[PDB]
């Protein structure tokens, strides 16, 4: 019996609009540690892991370890049906996944079975290493920095130094260039230009609602780390595959 | 003008 | 010679938004009494009975009773170009329909002469019965459930018994269920248990920001009542035959 | 090497917003006294005069006298880049365009290099004439009127009198009115009575963020001009040939 | 959908 | 429409 009750229902609102745009199918793993998802995407170039701390839950019991395979397009429909301010309650037993909503500011309750799904997709592991450059800097700034430079080109150029990072794209129309300056903040150890695809940092900034913060992990001819802290709950992490150059 | 490897190739 | 002034030219507006989507065409029958439409929609499976009372309006006139037929499409288009503040005059004659736009915070005057119809359609008398299950609740509330439910699937089956009212919907997806408890209030006989095509519930949910609330009555194998008081000027009903069961 | 600095990037952005939807391609004179833009649509029927005033720059500096063609979608993609606070620069050398928005409430450097293309358009002069109507009205009133009689017509007949000034269309829906009373202000010599296409008027509307208020002047036999004061930096006016009757 | 409706008229 | 335009170039 699995049974998490989650005060803050937006969050797990947020976290299934941040993922659905990417991946339409996740696991799900539950475990007395709490929920986990590692999923990649549709064209196997980035790929999405979330966690969510047991601590971070008022409720939170789990007797024996899920494997729920979620369509979460499905469960974007269903959270789509719990209020801004609603408690999401998550109850499943070792069929189905329920999801309980209990209205705050009424006395209404809302009650969805979601139907589950078998899935056999590829289980990749990320061994967690050091990166030549860690940006850390506000969700908005990045996610519009994403949004400016998709009107100039497909791909973003990431160069980052001691003086601060550059972000810049072209294509037809001409070239587009955006300097930030040291909140912006970066624990560099090599100076790092890596090329990566806009569309898909435009799919990870849909996790901008989810904090007011963003963190960026390069390390030359591996894959890009976009982190968005929840609020001491867990993360949730974007890898995107760099451009081959 | 540029193309990706798989995330795989990483993982 | 008919004449309706309407210091609140916002009430119309509203009430053109949330019949224009159901009915394309409608009569609207005047009398000394006042304004009433009952029109049935395309499908022939809801119908709509707007009543506006002559004591509603500031102004009221109405020689000889008049019976218009209007395009609510057309109505609506002319209505748009109504400011929400303004003070609404319809006059007519016994050929055309007048609305006359008065701005109160401006020498604007605006005056649109809409060209009618003559419309031979069917003619259905509603019979003022007693309904076994009748509930009072927020309409926004009501609005939420209706929209949310047309996620999860096509009907809904409204259960009305001494404790609440349960709306319920199944779909490819799985199923949900939303329990309300007794502001919301019930005038319950016996217990009702009825399927409705969500589709029609949420055209009539478009009457919404007519009244802070709605109340359903329900009866079983006859048609729900949604009705939406307007502001003791009158009240526009929906009727909404249920599903085959 | 020219180079014009404007602490409000708004007006830069609202100014291509508003040209944009009318014209694709137009060239931007540069000169020691301000910047210049004169071009016709596509249709051959409207013609758009810009002047930004060099006084109205915080820097402005023109060693030789620029046309720079270019492709305002493009440029308005560019200008959507800069935040609704941001200062913007322009600086070109006697191949493209450079664009430097500098943030205020952030350490952030945008610079975008737009590539400019050269430009064989017909190049049309306006001499400034005597109006027998000058209507000075709320640019936000006018864009209502525009919108409104759109939903009733394709032309608008603007009579203008002693009175006020009447605005009329009519359609398969029936025909409106929309009268004014001399804030609205009328320079009338000899009452005059227009004809114009509102799809036309509907996109110099697109300028009413640039000013509070808006002049229409009209002369029989003449093209309707619809001026958009900028900031006492310059204006904005609209041509458009009247419809033959 | 599973159920059909009778028509508004069948009631009135 | 019933009525059409002269070009602009007419006027200038």
């Amino acid at each position: 019996m699995f049974e998490a009750r989650l005060v803050q229902g937006s969050i797990l609102k947020k976290v299934l609009e941040a993922l659905k745009d990417l991946i339409n199918e996740a696991c799900w793993d539950i475990s007395s540690s709490g929920v986990n998802l590692q999923s990649m995407d549709s064209s196997h170039v980035s790929l999405v892991q979330l966690t969510l701390r047991s601590e971070g839950f008022d409720t939170y019991r789990c007797d024996r370890n899920l494997a729920m395979g979620v369509n979460l397009t499905s469960m974007s429909k269903i959270l789509k049906c719990a209020g801004n301010e609603d408690i999401i309650t998550l109850r499943a037993e070792d069929d189905t996944l329920a999801l309980v909503f209990e209205a705050p500011n009424q006395e209404k309750v809302s009650d969805y079975e979601m139907k589950l799904m078998d899935l056999d997709v590829e289980q990749l592991g990320i061994p967690e290493q050091e990166y030549s450059c860690v940006v850390k800097m506000p969700s908005g700034e990045f996610a519009r920095i994403c949004r400016d430079l998709s009107h100039i080109g497909d791909a973003v150029v990431i160069s980052c130094a001691k003086d601060g990072v550059k972000f810049s794209a072209s294509g037809e129309l001409g070239n587009g260039n955006i300097k930030l300056s040291q909140a912006v903040t970066i624990e560099m150890n090599e100076p790092v230009q890596l090329t990566f695809a806009l569309r898909y940092l435009n799919f990870f900034t849909k996790a901008t609602p989810l904090s007011s913060t963003v963190t960026l992990s390069m390390s030359a001819d591996v894959p890009l780390v976009v982190e968005y802290k929840i609020a001491d709950m867990g993360h949730l992490k974007y890898y995107l595959a760099p451009k081959i150059e | 003008k540029s193309g990706m490897k798989s995330i795989d190739t990483f993982f």
